[PDB]
């Protein structure tokens, strides 16, 4: 029986995640709603998911969410992220201005074991692409540019869009710390 | 510090088999018939008298808030009885009950006692679907009742739907029951004398059954064993999401916690009560 | 539905020039001292235990979690004592309780006997700063030790910090308290056969206050007055913010709340406690 | 082993001063009215009943014979109290209560609280005879009922004969006396947590009087005091009779026997009341 | 015959590189942070009990005046554990202990066990104010309690006053430390067999400290050392004003005398502890 | 809360006429026979080292300053024994000795065993002088030595002068004593357990004492006595000037003061010795 | 019932990484070294005294044994001393120790105290071989002699060959250690309020070290901890051949037995220690 549970309603992160963890016999998967704060901030965002998801699940969970700070917005959206796709789907590729398309990838891991929380925080400097570009992936994946690739996250398969992206640091620092 | 399922199961063996083990079912046992808990029933309340659900919930504790219920009009705890008997034994809830593996696997062990805090026949429903029978004692009147020789009793400790006075849900009802003086009462006391309980689909969130293992403790300090004779008769409590508080409250009266698994919840009692036969 | 200031307080004389009337005192009553309420304790045992304060709020009640945290170690409920005695009866706690309009408003009047459920020399503390005198009642020994003639008599309801055996706050404390033996208890039950009480920051969420006054309505429905009779003698409960529910549950046990102005907390309980007088 | 009246007559002195001294009356203490005690109420029940009045007595005590004389007929029971009523409160019986020296010395001091176990408006009424005014208290709406600011209040222990529905005279009506839920039972387990009792003209044959100061003593000796301090709070039992079982066993309750004089009853106890002064 | 500061440092510098040197801090040690020494107690309890304090003090010995207070009432010792944590570990004293030289120059070196016989947190308290971390043992569940691997144990030899049990202050709790049993008994008993002791602000009065020294001649002269051999290992007294018999006394159990300034007494310690390092 | 000569007289014939009275003997028994007392010791010890006596009595008590006389100079306790042994036993302390009205009265009586702690033939010299015999018992080669049949023991406590190595003056040999391990010790310890003591002319100043009534204490306490049981074997304490302190204490130890007329020290010991025949 | 090697493995790594485990090394620990056992040294014993070896051992225990032989002729424990040197510190008994992967295990660990009953230089000799220092402390001079910083410090708890004084091995060599005041004694029982012990080749035969665990449960009893709390820290005994009476009574002093493999002594052993690292 696992002991740890990753609880997401994104199914295209859950197959991410199962990717690089899923041979690991200790960790289970969890299918729970929460409601995010409002705050630009991805340290405030995900500290306060977890205790909104532990009081779901009852069991230690880990939790996820993700920031796309951009230069030309100031830091807009932040972890603000999940409205801005719904809303300006590739658009967003076209309220930056040509020139200073400079962008930061975040990602957060926080687990709470029922007593303590600890955030897990990688990022990938990158920038906004001209055209969203890509089949592969799923959200805003078409319109990010890591920094010295060409291609986007859509652009490249699993095994190469985890090179770059925060999650394929942030496995090696959730099986480490949980014993995974 | 909590036992696997794979643990507590030769522990489970040796108690049955001496004929000293009494399962103790809750609400989340009736989970799988698509029945109400506490909390939908809390909602199915605030529905009638005009309260938002969420807001409703805010105001006090669920005995609390069925007290305000009952005291809203006159009559308004007798159309709950009638309108929760439709709903919790209905016909599809019946039929659901056939095929349920967790009451498939509890009457096909020969029990000779089951105690229940839920209001719906499915406890003694099961027995009556493996072809057993089953002796339903909520009130002073079943208890002096005639039976049969050898049949499983099944102790409804909060009451029964067809007998709506024995029903114990507002909060002057749960303060009626602290005095332990009720014919469910005396007989949980005088059976917690002797034998290890598995609570199976219930959280410890009633305080006159919390109550109630407090003052067997009192017993048994009072009764000077040792530590290793104190120690010896335990009970369990089967749960999948206890948190990280609980299980050391209830080490002190001898309750031991079996972790399950939270994946899929009626798959993982089903094993544990084939893991006793 | 809930009375005014003006309203309750010619109700209020009537009961006091009789000598009848008898206030109870919460933890909210030593709120403008800065003290902890029973929130920002649980925050400090969370502290110690090494717990987040937010994460250890939903694993239990306020009484669960001092029971978890007094079977933490050995002596570690001592150590609370200890500390809470260093902070709730600081000599900062002392300086603004001189200056205190409320502390000053309850010593004006000449009660004879005073109800308190918060571990502080802050209620008779507040008479002695009125060139009054008092008498702390919280044991055995207490109540059988001398006192003087007509003193007013101070009745540490849930303990002292200066006697911590009579400290009620873990969960098995308040289960000791069910029973309705201890000294404290059976002086509050008979009191209530004969008087009104006034409940000034507190808020009824103890299930033994609760309980007795239960059982003062089991006598009072037994003894089978009429409608005029049994509504008669009347208890009050001022309260800035009570919710929907409970004050309707409390009217069923002759006890009606007092809308205190929620702007401020502590002006509003002032001009209730001089318009006694 | 046992003090006279010069040796009790400064020990009573200083409990009286300090208005911690409680007179617990008898049906002794109404003999030289001419009423009945508990055997010539027998002995009138078996003449109604048909029995010999030697017969009658071998067969059980005395809650047990007007146990069976109340469920002998219907409303056998309130017949006798009608009887009782025309000769415990006639007018020949107020006639010798002013001329009585006991309840004239009684009535001199100027107490607070006086508990009696007899039904006669004879310990009331000796106080209306000096000019003071007594508060009768029986059942639940007499507490709870209005009375004057500083009157003696009679605690009617066993019922009052105008009030019928109060009265303790059977055996099933001392068995429900055994909760001590009663409102005099209340009042008399919180005066005895702070008072020194002074019985005259009763004799501890009530299993309910002896089951007060039995749990009285549970709560002595599990407060752990001394020897010095648990024994500091006595109380004190004027008998002429007494045995030489019984005054041993009442040591274990801190009660002290105060040998009277037998050959005058009546001059000995007005003796001892008026010592106090 | 008595050693001056100069004289004295390079011998603490040999036992304190070789870790073979344990401080031992006395009630003087506390004497800048205004806190009562054992006089000033003894007026203190003299004013509760009603006596003059001149006249108090010329009944008996120290322990036998606290003897008499702590049996004089019920739960009297109980009160005074409560006033001296109030009194000895509040906020100013607080305050007075980061700017104490002696407290700084304590905490500046590298202590590996430090006993103190005074009932405050100044000593571990002045460890955590350089930064550094310290364990408290006072108790048995101390000793068998979790701690550090390398952290500084404080022996609170009489006891600790979040501990109110481990508390001697009595003649009987002195005389109950007689049969060396404690556990801070036995860890001092084993470390006097191989460490130096310094004693800073202690006066031996105490009759158990001076016979755990003792007993330690019994084993050293019965092991028959030589005159060499057996004056080797010493421990150090540091006194301000040690008179002319106690010096001489202290010489048979190897203890020298440090002389130390008396004009100011905080600054002769003060530069004892910083001669050290 | 003391006795006096006439209300411990007759508690005195009960125990002496069952044989279950031993007299214990003090400093004060020889004061009449113009002896020096533990105060007129050290004005003596104080002479001889150059000491005025009123500076040396402030430099340590009675054991400490005997123990810094006895390690002045080699050979300088067996001096004072030879000086004592000339000036207690001599000649004229002979000749005050028969014309004594407490010697007389004291061997007027048939004991078995009498206890003294001091230094001298006065208390063995009575019994030879009233024609009785008495066998004297200081070290172990007396215990196994040979007696007579039916003759009183006198146990020297503290040693005689004829056996120098059994006196015990100096703090070293007092602490040689707390492990209760002689002769004396052994013996006192067991005629505790049944009989009562009479403490003439003796203060209890010295620890060993004391301790020793401690622990009987620990017996007594451990064996779960009840109130009445635990009291009822008392030890009596004659004394003319006893404190306010000091009879409190001894109480916990079941010592009864007797208060003697303190205007003739010697007449009034002779009379309560009178009283016991 | 009985910990496996695997089971305790964790259990001793915790221990050991907080510092806070103490190995206690018996006469099984020097049998791979070819020596006697306490059944060889007897028929030794039995050749020089001119009995059978067989008959010899039926007259007595192992204590009466040797204290018989002592006494037999004068110099005749010296001359055992002398013997047992040669032949237990041999030069072929320092060969196989090099080579024995007990000892290698036992000196690869870094521990602090080790604590033996054997007279042989083979624990501290182990720790000379891995190139580690170790330090000898069987006497009072060891104790106060000069160490090193941080150096194991190895107990010969009954002596050791060079030191023939410290030998315990006749009955009264033992009685004499019963006071518990030796300066092993003393060490051994301060070790034991703070640190877990592993029992490795020692079975419990000596009365004396039972009576040390014994003594350490009237602490612990004593103190009142809980059920969990008094059964947190345990002790460990490594056997391959306990009986059934033996891990029972030691589960009293909270002593855990691991059970090694009986096929291959010496291996189990290795694989133990190992398993710590
Ligand atoms: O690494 C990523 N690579 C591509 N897209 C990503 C990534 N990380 C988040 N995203 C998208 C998903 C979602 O549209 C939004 C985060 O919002 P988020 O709240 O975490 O998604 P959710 O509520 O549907 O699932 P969950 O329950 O785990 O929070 O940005
Ligand atoms: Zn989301």
């Amino acid at each position: 029986a696992p002991t740890w549970f990753y609880n997401t309603t994104n199914s295209e992160k859950l197959r991410e995640l199962q990717h690089v963890l899923g041979g690991s016999a200790k960790l289970g998967y969890l299918t729970a709603k929460v409601t995010e704060i409002l705050d630009v901030d991805l340290e405030t965002v995900i500290r306060a998911k977890a205790i909104a998801a532990y009081r779901a699940v009852r069991v230690p969970v880990i939790v996820e969410h993700g920031a796309l700070c951009i230069d030309a917005l100031n830091g807009l959206p932040g972890a603000l992220v999940k409205p801005f796709w719904e809303s300006l789907d590739t658009r967003l590729c076209e309220v930056i201005p040509a020139g200073q398309r400079t962008a930061r990838a975040r990602g957060a891991l926080c687990y709470c074991d029922g007593r303590e929380r600890h955030v897990l925080i990688e990022e990938t400097e990158g920038e906004i692409a001209p055209s969203a570009r890509g089949t592969g992936g799923f959200h805003w994946d078409p319109i990010f540019i890591p920094k010295g690739q060409t291609r986007t996250f859509a652009e490249m398969s699993l095994d190469e869009k985890l090179s770059f992206s925060p999650l394929g640091r942030l496995h090696t620092r959730l099986r480490t710390e949980l014993g995974l | 510090t909590t036992l696997t399922l794979s643990e507590a199961a030769p522990l489970l063996k040796k108690e049955f088999r001496e004929g000293r083990l009494i399962p103790f079912l809750g609400a989340g046992f009736s989970k799988p018939l698509k029945l109400p808990d506490g909390s939908q029933l809390i909602a199915s309340l605030a529905k009638t008298l005009g309260f938002e659900p969420e807001l409703f919930d805010m105001h006090g504790r669920f005995e609390q808030l069925a007290e305000f219920f009952a005291i809203s009009a006159p009559n308004r705890l007798q159309r709950l009885v009638y309108e929760m008997s439709l709903s919790f034994d209905s016909a599809e809830a019946e039929a659901l009950r056939e095929k349920s593996p967790m009451h498939r696997a509890l009457a096909a062990l020969d029990w000779r006692t089951i105690y229940t805090t839920n209001y719906d026949k499915h406890v003694e429903g099961a027995l009556r679907d493996a072809g057993k029978q089953a002796a339903v004692l909520a009130s002073f009147a079943d208890f002096q009742g005639p039976r049969a020789r050898d049949v499983c009793e099944v102790i409804k400790f909060h009451g029964t739907l067809d007998q709506p006075d024995t029903i114990v849900l507002t909060e002057s009802s749960y303060f009626q029951r602290m005095a332990l003086d009720a014919p469910p009462d005396q007989r949980l006391r005088a059976d917690l004398l002797a034998n290890s309980f598995l609570f199976i689909g219930y959280s410890f969130s009633d305080t006159n059954i919390r109550y109630i293992w407090y003052r067997m403790n009192q017993l048994r300090e009072q009764s000077q064993l040792g530590v290793k004779h104190s120690q010896a008769r335990r009970c369990f409590f089967a749960t999948h999401g206890a948190g990280l508080v609980q299980p050391d409250i209830l080490q002190q009266w001898n309750i031991d916690v079996i972790q399950l698994d939270p994946t899929d919840k009626s798959a993982s009692v089903a094993r544990l009560l084939e893991s006793i036969a």
